RNA sequence: ACUCAACACGGGGAACUUUACCAGAUCCGGACAGGGUGAGGAUUGACAGAUUGAGUGUUCUUUCUCGAUCCCCUGAAUGGUGG
């Protein structure tokens, strides 16, 4: 339209830098301040884009979610095609926060384009977006967190008792309760848990004694490799069997025994 | 209540279109199809079927309405846009999800761009405008 | 001189291409062979060759259900 | 490669005069047959189909699919002498079945009508069903999971009935419905459902089991939810009727809108009384609002299914469905 | 097109092979001694691809084309006709 | 002899025609040789399924007083013509299985071999 | 929409005092337990000493409850032609409507 | 035979200022030269002698 | 091409060709094969009928006839009185 404020140099200058890096004919789109903007459109040329529309320049502009999602953008009237190929009522949530300029307007609206008049209430009407959190327990954790307190326990005397006060203070605010929705039902509760010492446990024994977590040519490696199953020949008994902070802490306190070298540090380097 | 009859409205209006478009379809078809048997051979004026159909059904994409996804849709992005313009309430966002959707939406308008831009080629008045502007600048040229 | 470009007016059934039309086993549908009397094998061809210079050798005349032709020499013996 | 060429030409010469190889050959007719096919929805023409084809991952599918459709419609009309028998093609074969056809239905002037109808109408159905299209998710709490939500109980007791997949675990003497107890207290508990279970039955087109298993199951949870309350029994059930069976469905699926969960298969065939009746309703829910399909499964977080795409509305039989 | 064979023959005990730039059909050597008759764009074809290989060098000069083949053009052609030689000039000296 | 002497004997004389042109390979063009009987020395491989295909080959091969020798597989006479485009790394493209080879030329070792063996008439 | 577990790592561990930032939420309190548990499980393991002060966890709240992003009216409706229609109304006009 | 025949065919015919060509390059505009049935004047003569012609007057 | 150093000038007196320009149809003159094609292969040409301005196999129907470079896909090459 007339309203601009961009002075013209500029826009040739970034209309020049479509030529070069054609790809769709982003190029022509954009030079009928008609511009579109995802994933697959390279990221210099995608924000050149967004500053003349921010500009005034551009008229609408497609694009695809990932845009009012993590990026501050100037909209009134947005628009919506399809629930194709997946809409979710927390992608209707986030478009329903974007719409009007700040003390501009006081108005922003949506359009849906219009296939249903039945899905638009399906999205509407259930109102809910909460955290059903994920679970921090997995194998993989354990060993990294195994090496850890393994660390500076190789030759050093001071640096291992300094080393241990820090891995203690971590390990014990890890695993907590973590007492999350789907896992108070799994048959602990009511509403507690821990616990987790003794899968541990379980883990950790399996872990140093099986012949092929070393490797070809099997265990031993160390020479110890037992005392895993001592921590479990201790706990397991009564199943040790109510503390909080004791029996988490003589866990952490045990802890190597002799799990398995070469392996373990290459579990630990494929995921770094 | 309103919304809904119309919505259903066009919806039940497509379906039956679509069904008479198989009466055209079949007749035109049976015609095709060369069934010889109707032994008049050419005694009779009108052969192959009754009455009474001949009539034009409206083409627009295919046919006017239109249910789901990337045929209705696009032949009413432009208009739909445009009526935010027209109703002047400036810019707007369109969302689209990946990939080939945003691409074929983009590219169709350009397309229907280009098309009326051609159609002004027809050259009228874009005649005249040449005819101007051409004048001006020799005017300009000779006075230098 | 000058020049510009565009060509469209299309929005017809374009030809499509031209694409080889396959027979298989050619020479097994022309020889016939048959039920194995006194040992010996009876072969029989439902082709006949042409009869012209360029067609003496071994090459085979067609069949249409209103005429007959031959592709070496482009010939009608007329049904 | 022409053997397969003369065992084809064999059956046909048998069940007809000696050559279709022969007149005709093109055809005058070739709009009939060929419209035939394709009001059916199945995959005959592309060179356009909206558009121009991407040349191959799109045409070599529409081939296999029509020639493998043809042979299907062939291992039918070849009776009338004897039971059913297959057939071999590749490339030109096809041709040569075609013209077999065509030579069937012109000369015997509507004799085909109601077998080519049906098995092409059949088989058309278990195309649409398999084209049909897999996916992963995931999720099955976010969409789905909230609003009004069913699960009809066939499908309920086939789930709890289920498991090769580990062979059942406990040994009791053939009660087994803890099953059922286990669901609702999962996808109440950490799931909303507002559920709604149909027990449709019957469905079937039976005997053989002892069939208590059903009719127990029913008019237990029934007693249950109608109790009042009792802090275990909201989910909750009706009765109906008539079977399944629609011009009834609808005053129920109109007032309230619905994401919906149902089983065909594994294995367990049979035919009729298994894969027909369930496979059918799949295409009568996608004629309609759409109500879209998920299950069994190999859950917890979740399963398959089908989904938001394109539709053919009529398109209809069931016809064994003994009530 | 299988005049290519006559064509190399006409090669190997020369070297050397000429043609008109034309459309219209005439022999490229305007006499071999074999009396061989090949059109003109079929020549020009042939050495075209075996110039892109590198077993020719080419020549232009008015409105024909001198043809020259290689040491790596000997090479190929014998493999091609499958025989040896003691090599194209000595015979011809 | 020893089945040495006949495989490589046979792929030897094999390969003299192949670089000259007596020889015929292929269907329907060794067939038409055969009837109006300018073929000399022919050989089949026979391992294929396709009945008949056989039958044909030895029935006009007496019927045009034709010299004829059988041999196994129809992969390695396929590779004796040289068939088959192995590509950049040595791997296959297109790797031809192929039968009925006719030749119209003589050998002098392989060809006095081929008496001593006296393989059909 | 993760991968919520590589998160939960770092909310346990570490001096860090952190803001976070969020739009609505239908669920406070099971969170916000978990959260200020594992904060005071911080001071713990930093006791005896105490920290310059002690953890807390606050919860942005008091009375406004969505009224936040009111004020720009998000306006939902639908397009909806008619029966009819032509594509072919083409370009610049008075008015369109 | 068929669109063989009707391709390249009215000037292997040889008519009218078509199928001239000049020797020297293979233009066929700016005159062939009928005079003494030489052609250089499509390579310009100015170019090129090596005939014999000099400017003596 | 535009004062003298544009305007019977561009050897420019053009029926087709020449010829750039307009309406329509045809042909690869896309080298080089890394990627795909069994004996049929991938392939070439065509009488007759129809399409068509065209007793033009362009294309289709039909069948016959043939080098396997010809053929299919990206990269690249090429040609141009285009600037």
């Amino acid at each position: 339209g007339e309203k601009c404020t961009v002075e013209p140099e500029v826009v040739d200058s970034l209309m020049e830098d479509c030529e070069k890096e054609g790809e769709d004919l982003l190029l022509r789109a954009l030079q009928r301040g008609i511009g579109m903007h995802h994933a697959g459109v390279k990221g210099k040329l995608r924000a050149h884009v967004e500053r003349l529309f921010r500009g005034r320049h551009c008229g609408v502009i497609f694009s695809t979610e990932t845009l009012a999602l993590g990026i501050h953008s100037p909209c009134r009237s947005v628009v919506l095609a399809g629930d194709h190929i997946l809409l979710n009522p927390t992608q209707f949530r986030q478009m329903m926060g974007r719409a009007g300029r700040r003390g501009l307007d006081y108005l922003g609206h949506l359009v849906f384009l219009g296939i249903t008049m039945r899905r638009i209430k399906r999205l509407m009407t259930s109102s809910m977006t909460v955290i059903k959190g994920n679970v921090q327990m997995d194998p993989i954790s354990n060993l990294r967190l195994l090496q850890l307190y393994d660390f500076n326990t190789l030759r050093h005397l001071k640096n291992e008792a300094g080393w241990k006060t820090h891995v203690l203070k971590l390990a014990e605010r890890l695993f907590v309760n973590p007492l999350f929705f789907q896992g108070r039902n799994s048959v602990a509760g009511g509403n507690m848990e821990g616990f987790t010492v003794e899968w541990l446990q379980m883990l950790l024994g399996y872990f140093q004694r099986e012949g092929l977590h070393f490797s070809d040519h099997a265990s031993s490696l160390g020479s110890i490799l037992q005392d895993a199953m001592y921590v479990f020949r201790e706990a397991h008994v009564g199943n040790e069997g109510f503390s909080f902070i004791r029996m988490l802490t003589s866990g952490v306190f045990d802890k190597a025994h002799y799990s398995p070298l070469y392996d373990k540090k290459l579990n630990s380097g494929v995921l770094d | 209540l309103l919304e809904r009859h119309a919505a259903d409205g066009m919806e039940k209006k497509k379906r039956m279109l679509l069904r008479q478009q198989h009466l055209q379809l079949l007749q035109q078809q049976e015609q095709e199809n060369e069934p010889n048997q109707e032994e008049s051979m050419e005694q009779k004026s009108e052969e192959q079927g009754g009455a009474q159909e001949e009539e034009q059904e409206k083409e627009t994409v295919g046919s006017v309405s239109f249910p789901g996804s990337r045929q209705f849709i696009r032949e009413h992005i432009l208009n739909v846009l445009r009526e935010l313009i027209a109703r002047d309430m400036g810019p707007t966002i369109v969302f689209s999800f990946e990939s080939e959707d945003c691409g074929d939406l983009v590219k169709y308008v350009v397309e229907q761009l280009e098309e009326a831009e051609s159609r002004y080629r027809k050259t009228n008045e874009f005649a005249l405008y040449k005819a101007r502007i051409e004048r001006a600048a020799a005017a300009q040229e000779a006075r230098r | 001189k000058g020049k510009k470009k565009k060509k469209k007016v299309f929005t017809k059934p374009k030809k499509p291409i031209h694409r080889h039309k396959l027979e298989k086993m050619r020479a097994l549908k022309y020889f016939k062979v048959t039920e194995n009397d006194d040992g010996s094998f009876k072969v029989e061809r439902t082709r006949d060759e042409c009869p012209n210079p360029v067609c003496g050798a071994g090459v085979f005349m067609a069949q249409h259900k209103d005429r007959k032709y031959c592709g070496k020499c482009h010939l009608t013996y007329a049904a | 490669m022409s053997s397969r060429y003369r065992e084809l030409i064999a059956i046909f010469g048998e069940f007809l005069e000696e050559n279709d190889f022969h007149v005709r050959i093109s055809m005058d007719r070739v709009g009939e047959v060929k419209t035939l096919f394709s009001a059916k929805t199945i995959p005959v023409e592309s060179e356009t189909e909206a558009a121009i084809e991407v040349v191959t991952i799109e045409a070599a599918r529409r081939r296999d699919a029509l020639r493998r459709t043809c042979n299907a419609v062939l291992r039918t009309r070849h009776s009338d002498q004897h039971v059913d028998v297959g057939t071999i093609v590749a490339d030109e074969e096809e041709r040569l079945a075609w013209k077999f056809l065509i030579g069937a239905l012109a000369a015997k002037n509507s004799e085909i009508l109601p077998v080519v109808e049906a098995e092409l109408l059949l088989a058309a159905v278990e195309y649409h069903y398999a084209t049909a299209r897999p996916e992963l998710c995931d999720m099955f709490v976010h969409l789905s999971a909230s609003e009004m939500f069913f699960i009809d109980g066939d499908s309920l007791f086939m789930a709890a009935l289920s498991p090769q997949s580990v062979d059942w675990d406990l040994i009791q003497p053939l009660h087994v419905i803890y099953n059922a107890q286990k669901l609702l207290y999962d996808m109440h508990c950490r799931g909303a459902r507002f559920h709604v279970v149909f027990f449709d039955s019957l469905l079937w087109i039976w005997e053989s089991a002892p069939a208590k298993l059903f009719m127990r199951e029913n008019l237990r949870k029934t007693l249950m939810s109608l109790s009042e309350n009792d802090a275990k029994v909201g989910l909750s059930i009706s009765n109906f009727s008539s079977y399944y069976s629609e011009a009834f469905e609808t005053y129920v699926k109109q007032w309230e809108p619905e994401f919906i969960l149902m089983s065909d298969g594994e294995q367990l065939g049979r035919l009729n009384p298994l894969q027909a009746f369930f496979v059918r309703p799949s295409a009568a829910n996608n004629t309609h609002d759409s109500r879209r399909k998920a299950n069994y499964t190999d859950a917890d977080e979740a399963n398959p299914y089908r989904l938001r795409r394109q539709y053919r509305s009529i398109v209809e039989d069931e016809a064994v469905g003994d009530k | 097109k299988r005049s290519r064979d006559d064509v190399y023959r006409f090669f190997f005990t020369e070297g050397v092979i000429s043609c008109k730039k034309d459309p219209l059909g005439t022999w490229t050597g305007s006499l071999g001694g074999k009396t061989f008759t090949v059109p003109s764009i079929q020549v020009m074809q042939l050495m075209r691809s075996m110039k892109s290989r590198g077993l020719i060098k080419e020549q232009f000069a008015w409105r024909h084309f001198y043809w020259f083949l290689n040491d790596e053009g000997v090479e190929y052609l014998r493999k091609y006709l499958f025989l040896p030689h003691d090599a194209v000039p000595n015979t011809h000296k | 002899a020893t089945p040495e002497n006949l495989e490589d004997a046979l792929r030897i004389v094999l390969q003299k025609s192949r670089e000259v042109n007596g020889l015929i390979r292929g269907l329907s063009e060794v067939a038409r040789a055969l009837d109006r009987r300018t073929a000399h020395l022919c050989v089949l491989a026979e391992d294929c399924e396709d009945e008949e295909y056989k039958k044909l080959i030895t029935a006009l091969a007496k019927q045009g007083e034709v010299d004829l020798i059988n041999v196994e597989e129809r992969e390695k006479l396929a590779q004796w013509a040289g068939l088959t485009k192995m590509d950049s790394t040595g791997e296959l493209k297109k790797t031809f299985k192929c039968s009925c080879v006719a030749v119209r030329d003589f050998g002098e070792r392989t060809r006095a071999l081929e008496f001593l063996l006296s393989h059909l008439r | 929409n993760g991968n919520g577990d590589v998160w939960e790592r770092i909310l346990a561990l570490l001096p860090c005092p952190f803001v976070a930032l969020s739009a609505t939420l239908g669920e406070t309190q099971q969170l916000c337990s978990w959260l200020n548990r594992v904060q005071g499980r911080l001071k713990e393991q930093t006791e005896e000493m105490s920290g310059k002060m002690r953890d807390f966890e606050v919860h942005l709240l008091p009375s406004e409850g969505k009224s936040i992003q009111r004020w720009n009216d998000i306006k939902k409706y639908i397009y909806l032609p008619p029966p009819g229609a032509a594509l072919t109304q083409k370009k610049i006009k008075a008015q369109y409507n | 035979m068929g669109h063989l025949e009707q391709w390249r065919s009215r000037q292997k015919i040889g008519m009218g200022k078509g199928s001239r060509h000049c020797v020297i390059c293979s233009n066929q505009k700016a005159v062939i030269r009928k005079y003494e049935l030489n052609v250089c004047r499509q390579c310009f003569r100015e170019n090129a002698a090596n005939i014999g012609f000099s400017k003596l007057r």
